[PDB]
């Protein structure tokens, strides 16, 4: 055997918030200034270490634009954990989180693990969504919240680890 | 190749000069090995191929194009991340100018045609035209395209596009029934060709010279051609799709990770013959 558990992750979220960039930070440990508009769907692979046991995480990337929802909707059921990403510098992205959870309620598993990420925490001059205001929303819902920068190494690593633990504990 | 190419330029020029433009022979030249060769030939030919008049005056771009357009933010977003489609050589100042141009073409077409809906990926098409035809020509040609070949990709919903994508499988079944049965076992679906179909393989193929030569081929043929081209690729990749785990993740990622060295000219000829053999 190679891995002890395989968990299926899905990066849901608005468009241009940082999903693609995040996945590249965690799975490849790079960051590229433009990268590429994510069209359709695909995944990157990364196996980690947690509480003795070894975990193969396969993490799926999505297209943000609304029209693309009915295409990626199919890829929710098979997900152990779904990560809702918004950009802290963009007010609509945070305002849309509410709609994204509505998608998770609609398409994802009955008991799926959730996590809410505010990305681009490195842009302090342009920060719009409030640190304590996002935390409070998450807390009311019973979801882990983290603020992450994919540009700086910052906090990208811990986000996925926090998600992997939550799935594991639930899984048995 | 040289003398054979020299002939083609003379053939293509003879067809443009013909008493009425020999569009038939231009399509035929576009499908044949090498496409339309220089982008300069294309500036002449492509307009003939789309029936847009090359010598028309430019469309009027009104005062506050970006300001009032509902699609400014999204388009801007995609154009920013279009960087890799530009030649490595061209300097930032020039590239940014073209990018600023690219945003304006898209937003205008979207304005001139209210029924058309922007989608992520449209920008890969427009930028291809922008770098061949040029801003003035690209804007008129893509409009024609947007209302015919890409007409379904710009419907409010993804419905017609999904339907087009579904073709891929009945086509594979006609040529390699066993492969079709393997892929269905895996439940790969057809969303691996989304990028391919919607951007005319422009989002996915790295080498620009190969992208325009594909555009040559797509302009001359039927609107649904790109999917028959997708089918031909999967079929060409038979022994890797089968020699591979029969679960979605494995097959989806494999097809998704498209080879950079396809036998374009061989695949095109297969696409053609497959289109005529199993027509839509
Ligand atoms: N400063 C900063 N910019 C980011 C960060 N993540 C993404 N970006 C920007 O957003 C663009 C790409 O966003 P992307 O990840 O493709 O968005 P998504 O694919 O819709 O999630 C990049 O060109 C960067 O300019 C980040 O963590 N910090
Ligand atoms: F542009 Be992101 F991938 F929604
Ligand atoms: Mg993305």
């Amino acid at each position: 055997p190679e891995y002890d558990y395989l968990f299926k992750l899905l990066l849901i979220g608005d468009s241009g918030v940082g999903k693609s960039c995040l996945l590249l930070r965690f799975a490849d440990d790079t960051y590229t200034e433009s990268y590429i508009s994510t069209i359709g769907v695909d995944f990157k692979i990364r196996t980690i270490e947690l509480d003795g046991k070894t975990i193969k995480l396969q993490i799926w990337d999505t297209a943000g634009q609304e029209r693309f929802r009915t295409i990626t909707s199919s890829y929710y059921r098979g997900a152990h954990g779904i990560i809702v990403v918004y950009d802290v510098t963009d007010q609509e992205s945070y305002a849309n989180v509410k709609q994204w959870l509505q998608e998770i309620d609609r398409y994802a598993s009955e008991n799926v693990n959730k996590l809410l990420v505010g990305n681009k925490s490195d842009l302090t001059t342009k920060k719009v969504v409030d640190n304590t205001t996002a935390k409070e929303f998450a807390d009311s819902l019973g979801i882990p919240f983290l603020e992450t920068s994919a540009k700086n190494a910052t906090n990208v690593e811990q986000a996925f680890m926090t998600m992997a633990a939550e799935i594991k504990k639930r899984m048995g | 190749f040289n003398a054979k190419r020299k002939k083609k330029v003379a053939e293509i020029h003879q067809a443009l000069n013909s008493d009425p433009t020999d569009v038939a022979a231009l399509r035929r030249m576009a499908i044949s090995e090498g496409g339309l060769l220089t982008d300069e030939i294309r500036r002449k030919v492509w307009p003939k191929l789309l029936n847009v008049n090359a010598n028309d005056p430019p469309p009027i771009s009104g005062k506050n194009l970006r300001q009032m357009s509902k699609d400014y933010q999204q388009v801007l977003l995609d154009v920013r991340r279009s960087l890799r489609r530009f030649p490595p050589g061209m300097p930032e100042e020039q590239r940014e100018g073209l990018q600023e141009e690219l945003i304006d073409i898209i937003l205008l077409i979207l304005e001139r045609n209210p029924q058309l809906h922007y989608y992520q990926g449209y920008h890969d098409i427009v930028v291809t035209f922008l770098l061949v035809v040029g801003e003035r020509l690209a804007t008129s040609l893509v409009e024609k395209l947007s209302t015919h070949h890409l007409r379904d990709f710009m419907d409010p919903t993804m419905d017609n596009t999904k339907h087009i994508l579904n073709y891929l499988m009945p086509i594979i079944d006609q040529v390699n029934p066993e492969l079709h049965d393997f892929m269905q076992s895996a439940e790969v679906g057809t969303i691996f060709a989304l990028s391919w179909l919607i951007t005319w393989f422009g989002h996915v193929l790295s080498d620009f010279r190969h992208v325009v030569r594909l555009y040559d081929f797509f302009l001359a043929c039927h609107p649904l051609m790109p999917i028959y081209f997708a089918a031909v690729i999967v079929l060409y990749r038979e022994q890797e799709v089968l020699d591979c785990d029969c679960d979605m993740a494995s097959v989806h990622h494999l097809l998704s990770q498209i080879p950079q060295d396809l036998p374009y000219e061989t695949l095109i000829s297969r696409a053609g013959d497959l289109f005529v053999q199993f027509p839509p």
